[PDB]
DNA sequence: CACGTACGCGCTGTCCCCCGCGTTTTAACCGCCAAGGGGATTACTCCCTAGTCTCCAGGCACGTGTCAGATATATACATCC
DNA sequence: GGATGTATATATCTGACACGTGCCTGGAGACTAGGGAGTAATCCCCTTGGCGGTTAAAACGCGGGGGACAGCGCGTACGTG
């Protein structure tokens, strides 16, 4: 960001020879180049243009070509597929599941605002709706993550005993994510294989452990309120080779890159990030250098709801990073309408853009 | 060294009266802010600048209401304010009547 | 957007008072929202003026009722003097 | 010969805006008629009132070793003038504190 | 320099001096 | 148990016992009783919630979802609450 | 959370000043001149001045280049161990 | 022979000032209508100085006792680290 104001702590720096390293150099935009190379070349770049994909121009694809020839001998990679030929591979897959019938009405009373019906029975009546999408994001994940949720589904289906037995069920059946989400864990629980969850919201982490709680499974859990000391404390217990440890929780966007996770084998993306280079260091924490196992990466999409078009742009953003940096080491019409294009033996741990 | 008890609340009321920040901290003012606004009515933005006039209002009526307070206080032949001071000057002055 | 306020006077009249002396933009947001407030103040009480006595119109003898009847004590005098003096000029002028 | 425009201001002599002072009583909707005098009057009060207020608060900087008008400042000029402060004692000035005022059933023994 | 503009009000003149020293307060502090 | 509801409904505790200690020593208050914390969370919580009120029916006159600060302005000054430094 | 001590509160004495009552005064209140001016209306006349309109020009606001005072180094002469 | 305090010269910050420019709002000039100033009449209310008579309220004196205030103890609640 060119308005942090680290850039204007460091840009201010008499400094003759500056350097910068990083993993993922584009992120959201071009932008975000633009001024990464503005902090290193002061007014001989001049990146202004954005890219539109919806234009098929070739003067755009000579634009890119121009973005490419540009930054040739600035900018050096090396592929962890290029260098240590020993790397297992790494599959993702897209599962798209149907919503439950709280999930629906949920969506449809946030969607087409229904704050008397969004109260109902509930004694305070403080429904927020504002950021509209986060709170359809909340009703896709799951809708006990809205107050005064669970007493509706415990009374009137599950008939309100909450005697330790239906409380997993409606966890499990209120959300449609969770039932492919405990036959994934059955799955991975009857073979041998370890699984981390990644997810944005920490009130989704607490849905899960308190699951996982309730289940009997060994897990642990690893957000932004845990200190350091009780980290350091759930990884060495998790890459231990004693472990009893079977499923382990991450807030996505945490710990940054130094967080060791050879042990684990499977990773489940539950909530979908707008960057797609927070999804790819999701994932790239059991797929470093030395894995002994075949990661597999589940991702969890709700199907016809507004994680769609998050998928779209993060798509769009990969096909932008396909095309500008990893093309550009240290067929662009094909990979644009490929971008430009909508998208919309099954758990199997087995198996160019 | 231990010091004397009322030299300590002297020396922060000498301090107090001379700075002019402000004495509630930001978040929980806003919080206690959104929460009374919500009851009227759900789905209330805010401006940074109402919630920072809305603080100062409250620092002044809160500090007129403690003076008020203390001169109720030094007027029962007492140093300790209480309750009661508080009622008796909101009285007076009109809002409990 | 031109946004009206009454900056450049109340700082020629700083100047007049106290040429080597500054002002920063909360004391001059707190200096327009005063005359705001006194111009306010002294309009409605003069209009009230106008209203009782049956006036339609809103001259210098309404103004000075005003400033009279809500600037308290000796500032109402002399205001009241540094007022008439000015008319007395603009009389002699237009 | 439309002569130079000369403002009524500096007419009047003064330096706050009569001509906006009018304006802004004939939209203001206090009359529907407003005299010539009027706002060469009220500018007038404006700019004593004004001109008393600075004075007292560059007095106050310059007690407190500031060559700049702080609202701290014009809260002293404001409060520590009796009749300012009965012309103001409904008026909050933000940032700018209280009186340094303690009780004397407070202050300790000798 | 020279102010070109006086107040005639015959208003007393007030010390606006709030800096406040502890040193009569030390009876009690550390002296 | 995990389990916590996202809406807070303490935040009147959130004005704490040094930050009311801290108004009473601006107001020139020595001594200070236990049971003052309660009544002063209760008088703030009076006062904010009548201005905040006029502030969203001065809002609301306008059609408005965000509460700006003149209309806390003017939900101060019909009280008889009159403040400066930002009207305008 | 622990300690410690100052002050709010309860109790007792004491004296003093306010309350209750009786008696005496005295002025408020109501009803009277005695004439005269102030002021509220009703109607009328007149004229000055402020609204309205057209046209124009410079004051105010914004932006920008410079400029003189205040601040921070660059190098040379005098001086201690 | 190495290390240390002071003195003039140059680059940089920083608020203030000269110049440029737009534009829009205030000013100049002309016209008109109506609001307000002025006049006269009529009648009721207020002013200043008096009087007479009723009578209830105000003033004064005195006993006494209830309450304000001062002093002392205590224990606990609040200050302080």
């Amino acid at each position: 960001n060119a308005e942090s104001s680290l850039y204007e702590s460091l840009n201010s720096f008499k400094v003759a020879n500056r350097m910068l390293i990083t993993g993922t150099p584009l992120q959201n935009n071009i932008k975000e180049l633009a001024a990464l190379v503005n902090f290193l070349m002061p007014g001989r770049f001049t990146i202004d243009q954005e890219i539109d994909f919806e234009n098929q121009d070739e003067e755009q694809e000579e634009y890119i070509h121009d973005l490419h020839r540009r930054i040739q001998p600035f900018i050096l990679r090396r592929l962890k597929k290029d260098v240590e030929k020993s790397l297992p591979s790494k599959t993702e897959r897209i599962l798209r599941v149907e919503l439950s019938d709280v999930q629906t009405e949920y969506y449809k009373n946030i969607l087409t605002k229904n704050y008397s019906a969004l109260t109902a029975g509930a004694k305070g009546g403080h429904f927020s709706l504002l950021n509209i999408m986060n709170e359809l994001k909340k009703a896709s994940n799951h809708p006990y993550l809205f107050d005064n949720a669970e007493e509706r589904v415990l009374q009137k289906f599950g008939d309100g005993k909450m005697t330790r037995e239906n409380v997993l069920r409606g966890l499990i059946m209120s959300s449609g994510k969770m039932v492919l989400l405990d036959q994934l864990l059955t799955r991975l629980k009857k073979d041998g294989h370890r699984v981390l969850i990644f997810s944005q919201m920490v009130r989704m982490l607490d849905i899960l452990g308190d699951y996982l709680s309730i289940k009997g499974i060994n897990f642990q859990r690893l957000d932004g309120t845990v200190p350091s000391a009780q980290r350091r404390i759930s990884i060495d217990h998790f890459n231990s080779p004693d472990s009893n440890d079977f499923v382990f929780l991450l807030s996505t966007r945490a710990g940054g890159l130094g967080i060791n996770l050879m042990t684990a084998d499977t990773v489940v993306i539950f909530d979908s990030d707008w960057n797609p280079q927070a999804d790819l260091q999701a994932m790239a924490r059991a797929h470093r250098i030395g894995q002994k196992n075949h990661v597999m990466v589940y991702r969890l999409v709700s199907k016809d709801t507004v994680e769609e078009e998050v998928l779209e742009r993060a798509r769009k953003k990969m096909i932008l990073e396909y095309a500008i940096i990893s093309l550009g080491v240290t067929e662009l019409s094909a990979i644009l309408k490929f971008g430009a294009g909508n998208m919309f033996d099954v758990l199997n741990h087995a198996e160019e853009f | 060294h231990r010091y004397r008890p009322g030299t300590v609340a002297l020396r922060e009321i000498r301090r107090y009266q001379k700075s002019t920040e402000l004495l509630i901290r930001k978040l929980p003012f806003q919080r206690l802010v959104r929460e009374i606004a919500q009851d009227f009515k759900t789905d209330l933005r805010f401006q940074s600048s109402a919630v920072m006039a809305l603080q100062e209002a409250s620092e002044a009526y809160l500090v007129a209401l403690f003076e008020d307070t203390n001169l109720c206080a030094i007027h029962a032949k007492r140093v300790t304010i209480m309750p009661k001071d508080i009622q008796l000057a909101r009285r007076i002055r009109g809002e409990r009547a | 957007t031109r946004k009206e306020s009454y900056a450049i006077y109340v700082y020629k009249v700083l100047k007049q008072v106290h040429p080597d002396t500054g002002i920063s933009c909360k004391a001059m947001s707190i200096m327009n929202s005063f005359v705001n407030d006194v111009f306010e103040r002294i309009a409605g009480e003069a209009s009230r003026l106008a209203h009782y006595n049956k006036r339609s119109t809103i001259t210098s003898r309404e103004i000075q009722t005003a400033v009279r009847l809500l600037l308290p004590g000796e500032l109402a005098k002399h205001a009241v003097s540094e007022g008439t003096k000015a008319v007395t000029k603009y009389t002699s002028a237009k | 010969t439309r002569a130079k425009a000369k403002t009524r201001s500096s007419r009047a002599g003064l330096q706050f805006p009569v001509g906006r002072v009018h304006r802004l009583l004939r939209k203001g909707n206090y009359a529907e008629r407003v005299g010539a005098g009027a706002p060469v009057y009220l500018a007038a009060v404006l700019e004593y009132l004004t001109a008393e207020i600075l004075e007292l608060a560059g007095n106050a900087a310059r007690d407190n070793k500031k060559t700049r008008i702080i609202p701290r400042h014009l809260q002293l000029a404001v409060r520590n003038d009796e009749e300012l402060n009965k012309l103001l004692g409904r008026v909050t000035i933000a940032q700018g504190g209280v009186l340094p005022n303690i009780q004397s059933v407070l202050l300790p023994k000798k | 320099k020279i102010p070109t503009r006086f107040s005639n009000r015959q208003n007393k003149t007030v010390n606006y001096n709030i800096d406040y020293s502890d040193d009569d307060l030390l009876e009690s502090e550390d002296d | 148990a995990k389990r916590h509801r996202k809406v807070l409904r303490d935040n009147i505790q959130g004005i704490t016992k040094p930050a009311i200690r801290r108004l009473a020593r601006r107001g020139g208050v020595k001594r200070i009783s236990g049971l003052i914390y309660e009544e002063t969370r209760g008088v703030l919580k009076v006062f904010l919630e009548n201005v905040i009120r006029d502030a969203v029916t001065y809002t609301e006159h306008a059609k408005r979802k965000t509460v700006t600060a003149m209309d806390v302005v003017y939900a101060l000054k019909r009280q008889g609450r009159t403040l400066y430094g930002f009207g305008g």
